[PDB]
């Protein structure tokens, strides 16, 4: 329940949250970093931890969801796509891989949300985070945590969490990326600027 | 007889009959004129469609942006040779970092063509390619056949009804060499129209042009700039 | 290892020789019927020629590829097609079935496994030195929303979803007759699904209720292979009900 | 004896000649390309409507902006399309553009003929495909429909029909379709020809409809929409 | 490890070879004969470390062994010298001693080639390499005068080998001599205890 | 930065800033190694065709290899598709080489500038430790912050409440390029000698040397 | 031979009652049907000459290559069917290419002729691949044997020749070589003479025109193998036409 | 690794086992609303503990194996066979990029003998026994597990024994934990016992 | 500066481009570590029919290049009407080999100069032991780049007069100064002058070695 990738599901709909910022220390080079990758509306993914390892497994996963969908014609199981990717990750170590991805997609029982690691974890929970900064994020979210939170409470909850995070652990910058998966087909809410979120909270 | 029952079995003709069958596949294929200057090498090809309610499609297939081919025979068989050719251009770029020497490039194809001809009853590839390439020696227009033997031609025309196109190459044999690049494409369409009867004449839809050279990459014009070249008729009086 | 010259080659007849021999070899065979329930999806074969000196164990046409996927093969022919041939298609699908089952978190999509099955019998037709199998298979299972399926392949790999499909004894003959048999009120409980499988099998079976072998499979619990003595009890109930109808 | 890998006295390959006639036993592919989408119609090829239409597949998505309808030898086609799905997706994955209908067509055409009982192994062919494909989709330039046949010829098409009579399927097209026409007529123009090329009836369980359109992925028609189009003949 | 010097003559060639192989401190081998053969006219001596050199000699000897049969006439010297070099460029982290290639080719009958641990193949009038020869490495060049004659050369190869043995602790003192001609290889063993060894510092 | 190592740079910081119709690309001229210039002309920018130019900096063997992968794939994309290759795709070919190395990352840093099939011009930066993004402004190198902070202010105008140096134009963008390569040479002496200005528009790429500090 | 309906002339892993495969013999006719390649051994080098038939008037020299440069001192002149000639060329080039690079000296021919003929012959043995229906020569200048010329037949038999001709008039060409002394004559004079034999072979009532490719590996080029320089090439042809008449 | 607990005490036919709910990656408990006690068959359980992530990896590998053997037999698994095969497979996979370094717990109902519990280490050493413990907890639990039965357990004393241990694991040993699943499996149905 | 490999080196590479010719000065000796074991050395080769290469530094990359060039020339000979090889084609192919040569421990250095003039392009290419190649006008790598390169660039720098004669006199001066400054150097040298028609030069040349620090 860690870093800049977090997803929790609620009773109105679902929230997805990510940053778009890169460079611990003075060093920086990526200012429109797409941690929540989603070239299509069918599956969504998130990064976390190590920059290279997330991006690599998720571009391999990018190809992988598209292939399942093509083969069945209709979209397949969220579990099967994610798990085919998990077999690759465990084997993938020895490249200084340490991938910590959260896989989100629509399954037949309902929305499926599963937790991926480079040492091959797969467990379904209502809330998952990959990285190290959401260790900070769990204190303000948990305190107020209901799973029937309003759409409006959730947008305000995410906006504030980045602003407060910036103050607490520096690293946020440029843009705050918000995405909502509503029903079973996803939409990107807004790529809201950092300077706005600072004042609101 | 019983000396073309395989291509391993030799003919008392001095050339196996099966090698010669493969030569008919190429003749049955598309009229193609290939000419070169001393900077550029041009491939003029005739399109064909397999239906009435279809818009004709290129018989120039890309090997690459520096060596390119025109098919006469099967489309599939040309493409099968093409893939190998594409790889070579991809390696040339790694090793040399120039356009691969055209003569070199043709001998490696010839090696491949050689192989089913050696095997038991297996098919020699029934395409002839007119290969236009630009290297440090100059432009080259090569004729490749269903055998492993390649010809370096000044201008050659292969395919269907190509002799009428061939007398044109003879008449303006010196001319191609000195001319400017636009003119090189112009003599090719004049020659290509000669294959067809007086009645049947080239139009922008059925004309495909592949131009490669010193100054530019391989570009295919299907209606991109086919028109200014197409201009002026001069057909063989049949 | 494989034959340097190809067994299967395109020749003029419209298909291919080995496909052509292969359609003959499931035509001349005995009946294998599969009916799609709403409880259990059940498969059964006409012949095993049981007579009480032998016992079935893996001898069954019906073999479970997976925890919720099973297929029943009718290699079976003028003089009997090969259990040897079926087993290869079985081995290759079963490993693939389990790998997909691992990946999906709910019961394995039949669809994948049948598409797969179709390609396995086709790849041999294009492969050097090989030929396709002379089987027809009833690929059965439940989806990842729990949707029961009864699918069929022929020898060269072509696939369809079906309510109920019957193969062998002329495939067309028996399958048109299984539509007549089939009721949706006769699949509502576990014994009624099983009774529809058996009625098609009785038609020309030599020494029935012993030769008749049918296995049941549950939602993600393993295959339960029924012994012919236990199957015989249902066979008596329908064989009398059937007499009554005429 | 000699091969099917040998030339005939005509000077043409024996095996390629046989393959085209093989197509004619089976299914049809009708693709009409209009500037409002590319439509694919194909026959399920039924024996009864009591054959579930839940997951009979013969029009399958190659990419999510390109669909493919198959004709000819249906068995041989199933492996060609499955294969086609991975190669298009390797291309989609690297370029990260929406694939062009012409690129998918060229790529699958070299696989048609690699035949031979020498210079081939188990992963390579020992027979030519007798599957003619119609790849229909919308790209950046716009809607295009490409026809592929066993001889590897790729051509641009505004309307192409191949079927149980390849010749038959085409002759009807000339008669019904006309160059600039609406999407709704394009779907209909396929249902009138579809019958002509089939020897079989118009049933909702016997036809399958799919449209790929601007801004819109490959769509599979359901039983209600399958019926709307059957109504349009 | 060993003490090797091989000097090229305008006549033909002369070799000079050790009597001891020494390890870290203890002498591994107490009687030395080195003729790894690549051909019956051409020979090599394995100088410096025995192992590093011998494995190079051995791969080279297999190709040249093949080659001499094949051609019909025996190989030329220059063919063997390129092959010794070919191995040594790769395995230059695992061999870095010295290979001494000397004999007769068929293109002149007068070649001495040195393939070094830093690599190069060149012809030189005299070369000394190995353990005790390195001491005298500049010196063996110094002692002769270019293009010397067969008799004079014979006294010099003996005298410089003694002076190198005296100088390093990798040689003993017995000069094993080899005179190479058109004839073949003929080898002579000149005793030591009786003749005079070069002067020693107070 | 760079120092002697076994394969190491000697000038070149690749900058690209996109307007929305042009990308002005600046790279320093020099062939360098050790702690000296071998030759003044010729930069570590190499063009794949002329549509797109990639500039790779550091270990030069690696620079020669990067260009070849990105250009070879452009050619495969052209043959099949029958359209131009976009930025986004040449960039991917380059990624696979970059992702390879991560136990100790690649000692090359790429910036590819072109237009992708959206009809507008795009600048992609992949990192040698690998992560990538599309940007409106970008400085790329391992002294990436120095052209980058000027480009962030001048095209993007982040944090500025009244500063955009001059109106956004191609020429304005070019003025800024020449001045930054000179300015760095005082503070950081690893970039010096001459300026290579490349202008990328719909015309394509034209290259120009200009002598400087 | 035989024309049995199963094997022997339809296979080539099958020997006749006498011990011969008919398939190599059918291939042996093929060298006879097209133009000659002459090649004579000097002692300062080797001089090769192949007449390339002008079939089309829209060809240039380098078309239907009968003359290959095997290395930079090894030649190959072929006669017969050009497709089998190409294969033979490819193997020869690789075998010669490894020997200069690795050893550092010129290749003694006699081994090389034996190896290539081994290649020809290994394929004859097999029924799965064909006998080669080309006859070809290899020529080299060496510093272990001087000039050597060997001629290898479509059967895989190797013999050395002072002076050979393989082609459509062996009997007329060999005899002209016998009369002349070219066996140990200087390469320069030989160029003219090899061309002159080509002139006798050629007919102006069986051929229109030919384009001379000769190849040097001799004293002009300083032992380097190049296809004949345009000036020399012309000079030698000029003599060939003038001297008959 | 070096987290995560297991304990099993086998009875007259019953076996009671408990393990903590908690899959922690980094510093925080990533998943906790899932259990990581797996039904590999309906007569066989593997409860894996060590690495939180590593448990699923091992479970899946066994899941295909266990079924392939089931095929072979064409009747239900044999306990003896399950300990040795899982042991071999796991020692070989430990070196593999797809590793195992888990202390696993086999519970199976045997076709002939009856109840069987099979011990597995992190090093991976196979033993059938009737008094064994797993995870980081195995060092802590095993002497105690030695003492408190006579041969095998009695459920009443076991229950008291179990509650006493569960306060200790939170107390001395460090987990993120806030709930525990307590289960008795009789060999054909899963029973939930109460958490302390 | 960047040291060459500390085993067997051939050293010293000048290279400057003049009007259709390039001039290069190369040590003609073979120092093993620093002792000048073999004071005459072959390091100049004919790369292709009208191209030429001469390299300085570690010998193991030169010995690789011997094999490589033999194959390159042999294949080009086969057509027998050439192509007129340009410098670039060989250089990149040579690049790949030098890459391997770096990987041996205490990395080998090479700097090669290729000259050809074919088509209507004058290409002068430089190869590094790194595997770096490019078109250039003046080049030096290793130690050359710090110290003799400087003498060349500065003499060139006032009045830009690029002539074969000017380079020739500069090379004579250069030999006494290199022997003095560098410790792997000697005064027995080869002067190589490269052209678009082949390689022109002798091998061994000798001129002054004078110390200028004991007079002064």
């Amino acid at each position: 329940t860690t870093t800049l990738a977090f997803k929790f599901q609620h009773g109105v709909i679902v929230a997805a949250d990510s940053r778009a910022t890169a460079g611990p220390y003075i060093a920086s080079q990526t200012v429109k970093k797409v941690i929540e990758i989603n070239p299509y509306l069918l599956g969504t993914m998130a990064g976390g931890a190590a920059d290279c390892s997330f991006w690599e497994r998720l571009l391999a996963r990018q190809c992988r969801i598209y292939e399942l969908r093509n083969k069945e014609r209709i979209s397949v199981a969220a579990a099967s796509k994610l798990l085919a990717n998990m077999v690759y990750q465990y084997k993938g170590m020895g490249l200084s891989m340490g991938t910590m991805i959260c896989g989100w997609d629509k399954r037949g029982p309902g929305l499926y949300y599963v937790d991926s690691e480079g040492n091959r974890i797969s467990g379904t929970a209502f809330s998952v985070g990959s990285g190290s900064v959401y260790a900070f994020g769990v204190m303000d979210r948990g305190y107020s945590y209901d799973l029937q939170v309003e759409e409006a409470y959730d947008l305000a909850r995410r906006a504030i969490y980045q602003a407060t995070y910036r103050d607490a652990y520096s690293g946020g910058a440029v843009n705050l990326y918000h995405v909502r998966e509503d029903g079973w087909i996803r939409v990107s809410s807004d790529n809201v600027a950092d300077l706005h979120d600072k004042y609101t909270s | 007889n019983q000396y073309d029952n395989d291509v391993t079995v030799w003919s008392p003709q001095g050339r196996i009959h099966q090698i010669e069958y493969a030569m008919e596949a190429v003749k049955q294929g598309s009229a193609t004129v290939g000419l070169k200057s001393k900077t550029h090498a041009v491939l003029v090809a005739l399109k064909r469609a397999q239906s009435e309610l279809a818009a004709h499609q290129k018989k120039i297939l890309h090997v690459d942006n520096h060596i390119g081919i025109s098919i006469a025979g099967l489309t599939a068989d040309a493409r099968l040779l093409c893939n190998f050719m594409r790889q070579e251009c991809l390696d040339s770029r790694f090793v040399f970092d120039r356009p691969l020497p055209v003569s070199r490039l043709v001998s490696l194809i010839g090696s491949k063509t050689q192989i089913p001809t050696q095997r038991y009853g297996r098919r020699p590839y029934g395409v002839g390619l007119l290969i236009a390439g630009y290297d440090d020696m100059g432009p080259h227009v090569f004729q490749t056949c269903p055998s492993a033997n390649y010809f370096d031609c000044r201008a050659m025309s292969i395919g269907a009804r190509s002799q009428s196109a061939r007398t044109y190459l003879e008449r303006h044999m010196s001319e191609f060499m000195q001319c400017n690049l636009d003119e090189l494409v112009k003599h090719g369409l004049r020659a290509l129209r000669e294959t067809l009867p007086a009645e049947q004449d080239l139009t922008t839809k059925n004309v495909s042009i592949g131009i490669v050279g010193k100054d530019l990459e391989f570009t295919i014009y299907d209606d991109d700039d086919v028109s200014p070249f197409l201009d002026g008729l001069e057909e063989r009086p049949q | 290892m494989s034959y340097d010259r190809a067994i299967t080659v395109f020749s003029p007849d419209g298909h291919l020789f080995q496909v052509e021999y292969a359609q003959e070899a499931v035509k001349k065979g005995s009946t294998a019927v599969g009916v799609r329930g709403r409880d259990i999806v059940v498969l059964g074969v006409e012949k095993k020629s049981v007579a009480k000196l032998q016992d079935e164990r893996t001898v069954r046409k019906i073999c479970a590829l997976d925890d919720n996927v099973c297929m029943a093969f009718a290699v079976v022919a003028s003089v009997s097609g090969l259990t040897a041939d079926a087993r290869i298609v079985i081995n290759r699908a079963r490993v693939e079935c389990q790998s997909h089952r691992l990946t999906v978190g709910d019961p394995v999509t039949v669809e994948y496994i049948t598409r797969y099955i179709a390609s396995l019998k086709q790849r041999y037709t294009q492969s050097n030195g090989r030929r396709p199998f002379g089987i027809s298979a009833l690929i059965v299972g439940f989806d990842f929303d729990g949707t029961p399926r009864l699918y069929q392949t022929d020898p060269s790999g072509t696939y369809h979803a079906w309510k109920a499909n019957a193969i062998g004894r002329g495939a067309k003959s028996v399958r048109e007759f299984l539509e007549k048999n089939y009721t949706d009120d006769a699949i509502e409980t576990d014994d009624l699904t099983i009774k529809l499988v058996i009625k098609a099998l009785l038609e020309v079976v030599q020494s029935g209720g012993k030769n008749i072998e049918l296995a049941v499979m549950r939602r993600d619990q393993p295959l339960k292979i029924l012994s012919p003595e236990e199957i015989e009890k249902y066979v008596a109930e329908i064989e009398k009900e059937k007499e009554e109808n005429e | 004896d000699r091969g099917v890998n040998t030339f005939s006295p005509e000077g043409r390959l024996f095996q390629v000649e046989y393959a085209i006639e093989g197509h004619k036993l089976g299914s049809t592919a009708i693709g009409i390309q209009t500037s409002e989408g590319v439509c694919l119609a194909v026959e399920k090829r039924i024996t009864s409507p009591l054959m579930e239409p839940s997951s009979i597949e013969k029009i399958v998505e190659i990419d999510a902006h390109i669909g493919c309808a198959m004709s000819g030898l249906i068995a041989d086609a199933k492996t060609l399309i499955d294969k086609a799905r991975v190669e298009t997706q390797n291309h989609w994955f690297t370029y990260n553009e929406t694939m062009t209908v012409e690129s998918v067509t060229q790529a699958v055409s070299n696989l048609a003929l690699q035949f031979g009982e020498e210079d081939a192994d188990p992963g390579a062919m020992s027979r030519p495909f007798g599957v003619a494909l119609l790849f229909g989709g919308v790209d950046e330039k716009g809607p295009q429909l490409f026809h592929m046949d066993p001889s590897g010829t790729f051509v641009q098409c505004d309307a192409r029909a191949i079927g149980s009579a390849s010749e038959g399927a085409q002759s009807s097209l000339q008669e019904v379709y006309h160059k600039s026409t609406t999407l709704k007529e394009a779907i209909k123009s396929s249902l009138i020809i579809l019958k002509q090329v089939m020897e079989e009836k118009l049933n909702a369980t016997n036809i399958e409809l799919a449209t790929v359109q601007p801004g819109q992925n490959f769509h599979m028609f359901t039983k209600e929409e399958l019926e709307e189009v059957i109504k349009d003949i | 490890t060993t003490i090797m010097a091989v000097q090229f003559d305008g006549g033909v060639v002369l070799g000079a070879d050790s009597r001891t192989t020494t390890g870290s401190y203890i002498a591994n081998r107490v009687t030395d004969k080195l003729t790894p053969i690549h051909d019956h006219i051409f020979c090599c001596r394995s100088g410096s470390a025995a192992d590093t050199q011998a494995v190079a000699d051995a791969v080279t000897y297999q190709l040249g062994f093949h080659s001499i049969e094949l051609n019909e006439p025996p190989l030329v010297h220059t063919a063997a010298s390129l092959f010794k070099e070919m191995c040594y460029r790769y395995r230059e982290d695992l061999m870095a001693g010295i290979i001494i290639a000397g004999w007769d080719p068929q293109e002149g009958g007068q070649v001495y080639s040195v393939p070094m641990g830093g690599m190069m193949v060149r012809q030189s009038f005299a070369i000394g390499g190995s353990g005790s020869s390195y001491i005298y490495g500049y010196v063996d060049a110094t002692y002769r005068e270019g293009m010397t004659k067969d008799e004079c050369l014979q006294f010099t190869a003996n005298a410089l080998a003694l002076a190198m043995e005296r100088d390093g602790s990798s040689g003993g003192v017995i000069r094993l001599a080899a005179i190479q001609q058109s004839g073949v290889e003929r080898q002579v063993l000149l005793g030591d205890q009786i003749p005079k060894v070069t002067i020693s510092t107070l | 930065r760079f120092s002697p190592y076994a394969f190491n740079g000697g000038t070149v910081l690749a900058i690209a800033g996109e307007d929305f119709s042009i990308v002005a690309s600046d790279t320093r001229l020099s062939e360098g190694f050790s702690i000296h210039t071998r030759d003044s002309p010729k930069c570590y920018k190499l063009t794949d065709k002329t549509v797109i130019g990639c500039s790779g900096f550091h270990g030069d063997c690696l620079t020669l290899t990067k260009i070849i992968e990105a250009r070879l794939k452009m050619y495969k994309h052209s043959n099949n598709k029958a359209m131009t290759t976009g930025a986004i795709a040449a960039m991917l070919s380059t990624i696979l080489y970059s992702r390879r190395f991560f136990p100790y990352y690649v000692y090359n840093i790429i910036e590819g500038l072109d237009e992708e099939g959206k009809g507008a011009v795009y600048s992609f930066d992949p990192v040698g430790s690998y992560q990538r993004d599309s940007f409106k402004a970008g400085g790329s190198a391992s002294a990436m912050l120095q052209p980058l902070l000027d480009n962030q202010v001048g095209f993007k105008n982040m944090q500025n409440v009244e500063h955009v140096p001059l109106t956004l134009d191609r020429a304005m963008r070019l003025v800024k390029d020449v001045f930054i390569s000179a300015a760095e040479r005082d503070v950081y002496t690893g970039d010096a000698l001459r300026i290579c200005i490349v202008t990328k528009e719909g015309i394509r790429e034209e290259t120009v040397p200009l002598r400087k500090d | 031979m035989s024309s049995i309906g199963t094997g022997y002339d339809l296979s080539a892993s099958t020997f006749s009652p006498d011990g011969r495969v008919f398939q190599v013999e059918y291939a042996m006719k093929a060298v006879e049907n097209s133009s000659t390649a002459i090649g004579i051994r000097c002692k300062d080098g080797v001089v090769f000459g192949v007449e390339k038939l002008v079939l089309s008037k829209l060809y240039e020299e380098g078309s239907n290559k009968r003359l290959f440069n095997v290395d930079r001192h090894v030649g190959m002149a072929v006669a017969g069917l050009l497709a089998d000639a190409r294969s033979l060329a490819d193997i020869a080039r690789e075998e010669a290419s490894n020997f200069r690079s690795n050893f550092g000296y010129n290749i003694p021919l006699k081994h090389l002729a034996d190896r290539v003929a081994m290649y020809v012959h290994a394929y004859t043995l097999y029924s799965a691949v064909r006998p080669f229906g080309c006859s070809f020569m290899l020529g080299s200048y060496s510093v272990n044997d001087g000039a050597q010329l060997y001629m290898i037949d479509p059967s895989g038999v190797s013999y050395g020749y002072w002076g050979c001709a393989i082609g459509k008039a062996r009997q007329a060409a060999k005899t002209e070589i016998e009369k002349l002394q070219m066996k140990e004559m200087t390469c320069r004079d030989v160029v003219k003479e090899v061309a002159k034999i080509i002139y006798i072979v050629h007919d102006e009532v069986k051929d229109k025109a030919f384009e001379l490719e000769l190849s040097w590996v001799g004293e002009l080029t300083k032992g380097r193998h190049e296809i004949v320089p345009k000036d020399v090439r012309e000079e030698a042809e000029k003599y060939a036409k003038e001297s008959l008449k | 690794m070096e987290y995560l607990i297991g304990i099993q005490g086998p009875d007259y036919v019953l076996v009671a086992s408990d393990r903590v709910a908690a899959s922690n990656i980094v510093q925080m408990k990533d998943d906790h609303d899932k259990m990581f006690k797996m039904s590999e068959k309906i007569l066989l359980l593997c409860v894996g503990e060590a690495g939180d992530t590593v448990q699923f990896a091992e479970y899946i590998q066994k899941n295909v194996q266990l079924y392939k053997m089931r095929n072979g037999y064409e009747l239900s698994p044999t306990a003896a066979a399950n300990f040795t095969r899982r042991n071999l497979a796991d020692c070989l996979r430990s070196r593999t990029p797809y590793h195992v370094n888990l202390l696993l717990a086999g519970y199976d109902e045997h076709e002939g003998p009856a109840l069987y519990y099979m011990d597995y280490l992190a090093a991976l050493a196979k033993a059938p026994f009737a008094a064994h413990g797993y995870g980081a907890f195995l060092t802590l639990s095993i002497l105690d597990r030695y003492y408190t039965p006579t041969i095998s357990r009695e459920r009443a004393v076991e229950l008291l024994r179990k509650c006493l241990e569960e306060l200790q694991k939170r107390f001395i040993l460090n987990l993120p934990t806030f709930s525990v699943r307590v289960i008795d499996k009789d060999g054909i149905h899963n029973l939930e016992n109460i958490t302390f | 500066t960047q040291n060459p490999m500390v085993t067997g080196t051939s050293v010293l590479g000048v290279k400057f481009d003049c009007g259709v010719v390039i001039a290069a000065d190369m040590l003609g000796s073979y120092g093993s570590l620093a002792r000048f074991r073999n004071i005459s050395r072959i390091m100049r080769v004919n790369d292709s029919t009208m191209l030429g290469a001469s390299g300085d530094y570690a010998d193991f990359q030169y010995l690789k290049q011997v094999l490589g060039q033999m194959v390159i020339d042999e294949e080009l000979f086969g057509d027998g009407h050439s192509y007129s090889p340009r410098a670039i084609h060989s250089w990149l192919t040579r690049a790949m080999y030098s890459r391997r040569s770096k990987m041996n421990p205490l990395w080998n250095t090479k700097v090669i100069g290729g000259y050809a003039g074919g088509e209507s392009f004058l290409g002068y290419v430089d190869m590094l032991g790194v595997a770096y190649e490019a078109p250039s006008l003046a080049t030096g790598y290793g130690a050359y780049l710090a110290q003799p390169l400087l003498r060349e660039v500065l003499e060139k720098q006032p009045v830009l007069s690029q002539t074969e004669a000017r380079e020739l006199v500069e090379r004579c001066m250069r030999v006494l100064y290199y022997r003095d400054a560098r410790s792997y150097n000697r005064f027995q040298v080869a002067t190589v002058t490269e052209k678009g028609v082949e390689i022109e030069g002798p091998l061994s040349a000798q001129t002054n070695w004078d110390i200028a620090h004991m007079i002064s």
